[PDB]
RNA sequence: GAGUACGACCACACUUGAGUGAAAACACCAUAUCCCGUCCGAUUUGUGAAGUUAAGCACUCAAGGCUCAGUUAGUACUGAGGUCAGUGAUGACUCGGGAACCCUGAGUGCCGUACUCU
RNA sequence: GGGCGGCAUAUCUGUUACACGACAACGCAGGUGUCCUAAGGCGAGCUCAGUGGGAAAUCUCACGUAGAACACAAGCGUAAAAGCUUGCUUGAUUAACGAUUUCCAGUACGAAUCGAGACUGCGAAAGCAAGGCCAGCGAUCCUUUGCG
RNA sequence: GAUACUUUAAAUGUGCAAACAAACCGGCCUUAGCCAAC
């Protein structure tokens, strides 16, 4: 009502973790970003140039543009009854490569390896069995489960 | 006199649903992108259009032959 | 008097980087040196690292990687005896020779040795380096000096001139060379050539012998009977030796 | 023991805390120059007014001036003058007493002498590259400064 | 098994106190006519090589810290339920999720590129 | 209730606020209509607040994870710096009607982010800089100046 | 702290992905794009 600025209420959001202050590192500088990659937008509070608005601090999107020091990202934002695609521009210090598709890529790679082996005629690995089946249980220790006087 | 509340708003917003975003492959304009790459891509696309016209002419001639 | 480094002092303490604690690397400068345009999607970029010890000089060509820097090629001033230089390592002339040796080895490895012959003639002149940032372009690298102070006449710039004359592209202005005059804003190629070939060494050596004639400096020269009026010729011969055999290193 | 532990005079410091901005401070600046042969440096309070003059002499000149001051001090001072971390000092009340011919244009000043002692190899704490801290065995104890006082410009601690 | 230069991760690597250090190197160290800079060759810059492991450094050894487990504990808290109990504060129960400090056990850097020595 | 008082009428920080975002009261505690040719830009050198031992406020040595400073309120951030001293400078200019964020009707205004071109500054170089990060401001019509 | 500010840290939440205009494996064409060059 009385005060609504660009960075209002970011006291705990734009702060560094305990005993982890400092500035970005050469690993961040040496990271390659292409158009079409998935990235996470995480604001780095020690840079302060090209920082995103607080709404975008935990979101994942697609890169649509690369400049000498900046990245353009598409991020979904629901407004009233629809979802908008917002284009934000940030410095490269404030993005990270996303691992949101690791499992899918791994599944495709394993499928290719299986196809190669099946065509080669190599023996396939033994398929895993279910853990919800029956069987005979041979016990080592049996006890008595009870509520005793000393318990209370 | 000046009341404020959000009481019925989510219910209103879900009657015709929250619509999903437009797919990535539609409305994929490049306006506002980094200029030098844009300028190069335009030249490549012009050459590609010329090649498409030539390929169609060759197909038509081949079909006429047989 | 309460102790400072008590229990609560250690819990809130953040250690600096390893090489910052050892006082070796200026990470603020390193970030600006390794930074590159993001639109150049990780194309190679090279540093010429120069480090001067007490008894040697080191010069290498380095490209940075996440796993760790890799060295394309390295040269040391301590192997110049195999080319014909002794008793006079770690000075300005040996710096020039070290730079030229590194450049020759690098072009020879990259297979462009015949092209970009460099400056077969030696002169302390200035010639702006040809760069795309402004015919096949010359191989390029940027200079890295570390924590060293960049005063006029310092040996890092002599190392730099060695490579520039060997035929490398290293962007630079002639404002920190020995012959430069700040007020007039011009360079004295005669003075720079004198320092390249080591006339000042000869002058000092003559002075010390003439003074010590009556009744520890330059002890190895005096012991080995090195005479003045040959230092310039010795350096000039070493340059040709390098340009003939760029890889002839110390024996065994 | 090892020759590398020979105690040496690192430096000598001369101070005049005039506390006044007028002509007396400038005359002190002149006499300091004529004494030490190196240009003194001014010192301002924390303000914006110069209130002190001082120097830092190193070498055989430092040794000579230290001996000269010790002549006036009669080679006798007080034990509490010595301080932990190895250093001491004193003062002179009549400047011409140090063999300086009196000039009427100036008067007399209360000079202060301080000394610094240490071994060789303390560069590792003032170096730019790989600056570190000296080990404690290599340091100098107050008792050791007292012991060096004897047999090198011998005098009386007069504790 | 070591050293140097550049490094990625940035305390299992830090702080304090001791002992050992083959050869190579790194370093203290000598010096001030020239390039260059200071009140001061201290720092820095140039040119050197007599001496020394005394310090820096590396390794090993004892305490605060740091890191990974265990206990604390199915405890504190919490999503869902009742025409549940209680004047009420609050509490237990039914279907699920599930900590932290303290205390205690273990250890005390690791991975690259280039060139060198025993 | 209205009057009196006040501004909760433009506008910022911490809380209210319930670990995405959003969220009210003449709710609470505080700020704003200015100031700066340097208190703007860049390169280099240096380390601060404070504590302990010495010397007829100042000089000296050790320690010192920021406990100081950054025009002004507050919160974040920063140590071979983003603080302090110093050298040179005017990027506080121009910028083909480029794109975007915040408010939001996804209108404008104010503020801000990523850019392309010109002319430049500082630096050996990589680089950095089109004000002082984030509050400090204004339609139609009319008047007036610059430009072709 | 004072005499509630905070290292740690839930439950309930919240963003993205999970093969038909997409992605994987090898020819070739074009660019007055990057790179010393390809
Ligand atoms: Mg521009
Ligand atoms: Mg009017």
């Amino acid at each position: 009502v009385h005060s609504y600025g660009y960075k209002s209420g970011t006291r705990h959001l734009f702060a560094k973790k305990f005993r982890k202050h400092g500035v970005p590192s050469v690993s961040t500088i040496l990271t390659n970003i292409k158009v079409g990659d998935y990235v996470d937008v995480v604001a780095d509070s020690a840079v302060r140039e090209g920082m995103p608005h607080k709404y975008y601090h935990g979101r994942t999107g697609i890169v649509w543009n690369v400049t000498p020091r900046g990245v353009g990202v598409i991020i979904n934002k629901p407004v009233r009854t629809r979802t908008l695609r917002k284009r934000i521009c940030v410095r490269f210090e404030h993005v990270r490569k996303s691992r949101c598709q690791e499992a899918f890529k791994a599944k495709e790679h394993q499928f290719q390896a299986y196809l190669a082996a099946k065509k080669a005629g190599k023996a396939l690995p033994p398929l895993q069995k279910s853990s919800r089946l029956g069987g005979i249980v041979r016990p080592k220790n049996v006890e008595v489960l009870a509520r005793r006087v000393a318990d209370y | 006199s000046k009341n404020h509340t959000n009481h019925n708003q989510s219910s209103k917003n879900h009657r015709n649903g929250i619509k999903g975003p437009v797919p990535l492959h539609l409305h994929n304009s490049k306006r506002g992108s980094w200029l030098p790459a844009l300028v190069n891509a335009r030249r490549v696309r012009k050459h590609n259009q010329k090649a498409a016209l030539k390929k169609r002419r060759e197909r038509i001639a081949a079909f006429a032959a047989k | 008097v309460k102790v400072v480094k008590n229990k609560a002092y250690f819990k809130r303490f953040q250690v600096k980087y390893r090489r910052r604690r050892e006082g070796k690397t200026d990470y603020h400068a390193r970030r600006q040196m390794v930074l590159q345009d993001k639109t150049k999607f990780g194309s190679p970029k090279y540093r010429l690292v120069v480090r001067i010890t007490n008894k040697d000089i080191i010069a290498q060509i380095v490209q940075a990687k996440i796993v760790g820097d890799e060295v394309v090629m390295a040269a040391y001033a301590h192997e110049l005896p195999a080319f014909g230089i002794e008793h006079g390592l770690t000075n300005y002339a040996a710096a020039y020779a070290t730079g030229l040796l590194l450049a020759r080895r690098t072009l020879a490895k990259l297979g462009i040795a015949d092209k970009f012959q460099g400056a077969k003639e030696a002169d302390g002149s200035y010639s702006a380096v040809r760069t795309k940032k402004d015919e096949r372009f010359p191989f390029k690298a940027i200079l890295d000096v570390g924590l060293a102070r960049t005063t006029t006449g310092a040996r890092v710039f002599g190392v730099l001139k060695g490579a520039v004359d060997g035929g490398m592209a290293v962007p630079h202005r002639p404002n920190r060379f020995p012959g430069y005059n700040k007020e007039k804003s011009s360079l004295d190629a005669k003075v720079h050539r004198d320092r390249i070939f080591g006339k000042h060494v000869a002058d000092y050596l003559k002075q010390v012998k003439e003074e010590a004639s009556s009744n520890v400096q330059f002890s190895k020269y005096m012991a080995a009977k090195v005479l003045p009026e040959s230092i310039e010729g010795m350096y000039k011969k070493a340059h040709a030796a390098i340009r003939a055999d760029p890889s002839k290193s110390l024996p065994k | 023991a090892n020759p590398m532990r020979e105690i040496v005079v690192k430096k000598l410091c001369i101070n005049i805390c005039v506390g006044e901005s007028g002509d007396r401070l400038t005359r002190a600046s002149k006499v300091l120059e004529q004494l030490c042969e190196q240009t003194p440096v001014l010192s301002r309070a924390r303000r914006n007014e110069k209130i002190a003059v001082h120097c830092t002499v190193r070498g055989k000149k430092a040794e000579e001036l230290l001996e000269k001051g010790l002549k006036v001090k009669e080679f006798e001072l007080k034990s509490y003058n010595f301080a932990d971390t190895g250093s001491f000092g004193f003062g002179i009340d009549e400047h011409i007493d140090l063999g300086i011919k009196y000039d009427p244009s100036t008067g007399i000043y209360g000079m202060d002498f301080y000394v610094v002692l240490g071994r060789r190899g303390e560069r590792v704490a003032h170096r730019k590259r790989k600056c570190s801290r000296v080990g404690h065995s290599h340091h100098v104890t107050k008792e050791e400064a007292m012991k060096w006082f004897e047999k090198v410009h011998d005098g009386i601690i007069f504790q």
